[PDB]
RNA sequence: CCAUCAUUUAGUUGGGCACUCUAGCGAGACUGCCGGUGACAAACCGGAGGAAGGUGGGGAUGACGUCAAAUCAUCAUGCCCCUUAUGACCUGGGCUACACACGUGCUACAAUGGGAAGUACAACGAGUCGCUAGACCGCGAGGUCAUGCAAAUCUCUUAAAGCUUCUCUCAGUUCGGAUUGCAGGCUGCAACUCGCCUGCAUGAAGCCGGAAUCGCUAGUAAUCGCGGAUCAGCACGCCGCGGUG
C-alpha cells in the first residue's frame, strides 16, 4: 500500500499518525475513535483538517497516541494529522496555514516557585 | 408500630427508613432487609403485614431500643467513677481523647 | 494599564453551531474549569428549547439577547470628597458582557430541580420580554435618564 | 553479548572521552562493538534555606545529576579480554564490567 | 551544653528507638542529611568551594 | 494494643508476686505508670509517681484493663 | 520502539533501528527583509516567510547604600561571670495545660450534588536488610507462604477530577462529619498524660457569611490528584510534578 505518516505534540503528548486512503474514519490504540476520546464534541475538533483543506475524503487514520490527558492527545492527533496531509501534496501549505493548524502550541506547564502557594498565587497578607 | 420502636417514617424506602431506628445506621439495615428477602420498590413503603412482621422480628435480635441508651449511658458513668482521667474530663465538658485545647471544645463546651 | 489599551482575546467558535456566542454562554456557565458539564448543559438547554415551542435555538436566544442587553450605563465616580453617579455609552463589547452576565446570574437564581429547566426557561422568558434579566435592564435605563442632572456637564 | 560495559560519571565531557578509548581500544583488535548508548541521566534535587536562624521564604536549591553510557561487545577473542581489563583511565568515573 | 551531648551520641544507644542523627563538623541535631551527615547549612557552606562532588545550583 | 499479651514490667509482677500470699501493703512503690492492671492487682494499694510525688491508688475491680497513670494526673488545673 | 513480515496472553520470539524515545554534537530569531508614521534619526504601527517575532516563555544572577533591622542557640570569637556547680549521669513529668483574644490553613452549608455498577488518559521522583510480584485467609485496616530487582530490565504505580447507565427529589435531608461508646490492626522495650489507621453504633454547628480586607494579566486564576526530603511510626505543613481550564 501507500500511506502517509506525520508526528504531533501538544502538552506533554506525542502522537504517530498515519493516512491511508479509504472512506473516512480514524482509530487510535486498537479502538475506535468514538470509544477513545468519547467526551462530546472533541472529534469534531480533530476533523478539521480535512474539513478546511482536502475537502474532505477519503482517508482511514490510525493514530498511536501516548502522554498527557484526553483533551491533549486531541489536539496533538490534530497536528499530526495536519502535517500528513501536508505531505499528501505541498500545495495544501496555504489554506492549512492560514487557519493555524501547523503550529506547535508551546503553552506548558509553569514551573512553581518557592516562597509561593503556585507558580503565581501568592499568600493572604494582613497589613497589620 | 411502627415496625420497631416508634413510627418508621413514610413515603420513602425501606432501606432509608430503617435508619430512624436508634441502632439501626446504613449497613444494618442492609443486613436485616437482606437476611429476609426484601427490596425497596420502589421509592415507598407500600409493605404487607407478613414483610413487616418479617423485618419485625429481626430487629428484636439487636439492642435497637433505650436498651442501648441505658448501655451508652451506664458506661460512661463507670468510667466517671473509679479515677478516672477520661471520666474527669467527661465532667468538665473537655475533649476527652487529646485535643490540644484552643478552638476544639465549641463542639464539647459550646 | 497605565501604558496603554491591550488586546480583545479572541475566541475559538464551537463546531456544533459555528458560533462564539455559544462559546462566551458556555464560559460563562462553566465553574472550576469543568467545561463538559457546562457544555451538556447548554446543548440539553437548547434541545429542550426547540423541542418545547420553539423555532430554532440560534434564533430565540438572539432574540433573547438583543432584548436584555443594555444600551445607556452610568458610572459613579470621585472629583475631590465627593462622589456622584453620571451616565454614559456603551462600547458594543460590554453589551454582551452584561447580556449574558445578566442571563446566567439570574437563571441560576430560579429556583427549578435542573439548570437547564432553568436556563431554557429563563432565556424563553427572555424573549418574549419578561424576566428580572429584563427587568434589571430596565432598571438600569431608569437610574440613566434620571441621573443625567448631575451629568450634563460632566 | 557475553561481555558488556557500564559507565557512570558527572561529566558527559569525560564520560565520552573514556567510552571511545575503549571503543577504540576494542574495534582494535576485535570488531563488532555495540555503540556508546545513552541512558536517561538520573538527577537529585536539594532545597535549603539560606540563612541560620529565621526567614522561611526564601530559599536556594541544588541538584546532583548522574550521566550514563552503556556498551556492549560482540564475540571477543583472547586478545580483547587482556587489552581491555588493563586500560584505567580517568579518576573519577564508575566502571563495572559484567559477563 | 553541647560537648557532652556529642559524646552521648556517639556511643551505642540504650534501645533500638532511642538513637538519632546529628551533624558531623558541628552537632547540629535539625534538619541533617542523611546522604551526606551534613545538617542545614554546612551543606550550603561546603557545596561553594566545590568540595562535595556532584552537587552544584540548580536553575530550569 | 498489644494482643501479644499485655504489659507489666518485671519489678512490677516480681513484687506482686511476692506479696501473693497473705494480707498486703500499702509500700508497693513504683515510677512504672506504662503497666496494666492485671486481675491480680486487686485489693493491694500502688503508689504512682506522677512526676513529682507518689500518688496512691486503690485497686478495686472495675479498674482491671485500665493503665496505671490513669489514676494520677500530672497537670493540676485550678 | 514495532512501520513491511509469522507467532502467541501479549513486543514476546525470530527480525529490524523506519517511527517515537533517550543524549552528545550542530542549525534556527537578528527589527534580518517589505509598507507607513516620525527631525530622513532612534523608535513605534502593519505584512511576508517560518515551529517560534520584537528581551518567544520561565529560572539563576540582587550595585553604592538605608533600618546600631535579625542571629553569642549552626559555627567562631574580645570582655565579664560559675567551678563539690550555672559542670556531669538516671528515672518520671511539662514543651500538647484553657474563662478568652489575633494570624495562617482544611472540610462544608448541596442537584453544576450525594450513592451503586462499568470504562479511560499523565509527569516528576524513590528502593538492599529496602521497593514487594503473585496465590490464599479477613467486611476492613492488614496477615502468611513466597517472587523479581542495587534498576530505560523488577517494584512502588489499574492516578483523581472525566465518560456511560440506575437511582434519590429541594428537606437540616440518602447534605455535612464534629463529638462520644464498643471491638481491632501496625511500628516500638513501651502508645494513660500523648501516635496513625480500621469497623459497627451516635449524628453538633452550619441553609453562602457586616464594617473591613486579600490573591491573581494565560496554560495564569479556579479545581483534581501523584511523588519525597525529615522519618520505627507520625503532615490539613513544605518542596516539586502533571490533568481539565
Ligand atoms: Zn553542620
Amino acid at each position: 500500500q501507500v500511506q502517509y505518516s506525520g508526528t504531533g505534540r501538544r502538552k506533554n503528548a506525542v502522537a504517530r499518525v498515519r493516512l491511508v486512503p479509504g472512506t473516512g474514519k480514524i482509530t487510535v490504540n486498537k479502538k475506535d475513535v468514538e470509544e477513545y476520546i468519547p467526551h462530546a464534541d472533541l472529534r469534531e475538533v480533530i476533523n478539521q483538517p480535512f474539513g478546511v483543506t482536502e475537502t474532505k475524503g477519503a482517508y482511514d487514520v490510525i493514530v498511536n497516541v501516548n502522554g498527557g490527558g484526553y483533551a491533549g492527545q486531541s489536539g496533538a492527533i490534530r497536528h499530526g494529522i495536519a502535517r500528513a496531509l501536508l505531505q499528501v501534496d505541498p500545495d495544501f501549505r496555504s489554506a492549512l496555514k492560514r487557519a493555524g493548524l501547523l503550529t506547535r502550541d508551546a503553552r506548558m506547564v509553569e514551573r512553581k516557585k518557592p516562597g509561593l502557594k503556585k507558580a503565581r498565587k501568592a499568600s493572604q497578607f494582613s497589613k497589620r | 408500630a411502627r415496625i420497631a420502636g416508634v413510627d418508621i417514617p413514610r413515603d420513602k424506602r425501606v432501606v432509608v427508613s430503617l435508619t430512624y431506628i436508634y441502632g439501626i445506621g446504613n449497613t444494618t439495615a442492609k443486613k436485616v432487609l437482606a437476611n429476609v428477602g426484601v427490596s425497596e420498590d420502589v421509592r415507598v413503603r407500600d409493605l404487607t403485614n407478613e414483610q413487616t412482621d418479617a423485618i419485625r422480628a429481626e430487629i428484636d435480635k439487636l439492642k435497637v431500643e433505650g436498651d442501648l441508651r441505658r448501655e451508652v449511658n451506664l458506661n460512661i458513668k463507670r468510667l466517671m467513677e473509679i479515677g478516672s482521667y477520661r471520666g474527669i474530663r467527661h465532667r468538665r465538658g473537655l475533649p476527652t481523647r487529646g485535643q490540644n485545647t484552643k478552638n476544639n471544645a465549641r463542639t464539647r463546651k459550646g | 494599564p497605565r501604558k496603554g489599551p491591550v488586546a480583545k482575546r479572541d475566541v475559538l467558535p464551537d463546531p456544533i453551531y459555528n458560533s462564539k456566542l455559544v462559546t462566551r454562554l458556555i464560559n460563562r456557565v462553566m465553574v472550576d474549569g469543568k467545561r463538559g458539564i457546562a457544555a451538556n448543559i447548554i446543548y440539553n438547554s437548547f434541545d429542550i428549547i426547540k423541542e418545547s415551542t420553539g423555532n430554532d435555538p440560534l434564533e430565540v436566544f438572539e432574540q433573547a439577547m438583543k432584548n436584555v442587553m443594555p444600551v445607556l450605563e452610568v458610572k459613579a465616580r470621585r472629583v475631590g470628597g465627593s462622589n456622584y453617579q453620571v451616565p454614559v455609552e456603551v462600547r458594543p463589547e460590554r453589551r454582551t458582557t452584561l447580556g449574558l452576565r445578566w442571563v446566567v446570574n439570574y437563571a441560576r437564581l430560579r429556583g427549578e430541580h435542573t439548570m437547564e429547566e432553568r436556563l431554557a426557561k429563563e432565556i424563553m422568558d427572555a424573549a418574549n420580554n419578561t424576566g428580572a434579566s429584563v427587568k434589571k435592564r430596565e432598571d438600569t435605563h431608569k437610574m440613566a435618564d434620571a441621573n443625567r442632572a448631575f451629568a450634563h456637564y460632566r | 553479548q557475553k561481555i558488556r560495559i557500564r559507565l557512570k560519571a558527572y561529566e558527559h565531557r569525560i564520560l565520552d572521552q573514556s567510552a571511545d578509548k575503549i571503543v577504540e581500544t576494542a574495534k582494535r583488535t576485535g570488531a563488532d562493538v555495540s555503540g556508546p548508548i545513552p541512558l536517561p541521566t538520573e538527577r537529585s534535587l536539594y532545597t535549603v534555606i539560606r540563612a541560620t536562624h529565621k526567614y522561611k521564604d526564601s530559599r536556594e536549591q541544588f541538584e546532583m545529576r548522574t550521566h550514563k553510557r552503556l556498551i556492549d561487545i560482540v564475540n571477543p577473542t583472547p586478545k580483547t579480554v587482556d587489552a581491555l581489563m588493563k586500560l584505567d583511565l580517568p579518576s573519577g568515573v564508575n566502571i563495572e564490567i559484567k559477563l | 551544653a553541647k560537648k557532652s551531648m556529642i559524646a552521648k551520641n556517639k556511643r551505642p544507644a540504650k534501645h533500638s528507638t532511642q538513637a538519632y542523627t546529628r551533624c558531623e563538623r558541628c552537632g547540629r541535631p535539625h534538619s541533617v542529611y542523611r546522604k551526606f551527615h551534613l545538617c542545614r547549612i554546612c551543606f550550603r557552606e561546603l557545596a561553594y568551594k566545590g568540595q562535595i562532588p556532584g552537587v552544584k545550583k540548580a536553575s530550569w | 494494643s498489644l494482643k501479644k499479651g499485655p504489659f507489666v514490667d518485671d519489678h512490677l509482677m516480681k513484687k506482686v508476686e511476692a506479696q501473693q500470699g497473705a494480707e498486703k501493703k500499702k509500700v508497693i512503690k513504683t515510677w512504672s505508670r506504662r503497666s496494666t492492671i492485671f486481675p491480680s492487682f486487686v485489693g493491694f494499694t500502688i503508689a504512682v509517681y506522677d512526676g513529682r510525688k507518689h500518688v496512691p491508688v486503690y485497686i478495686q475491680e472495675d479498674m482491671v484493663g485500665h493503665k496505671l497513670g490513669e489514676f494520677a494526673p500530672t497537670r493540676t488545673y485550678r
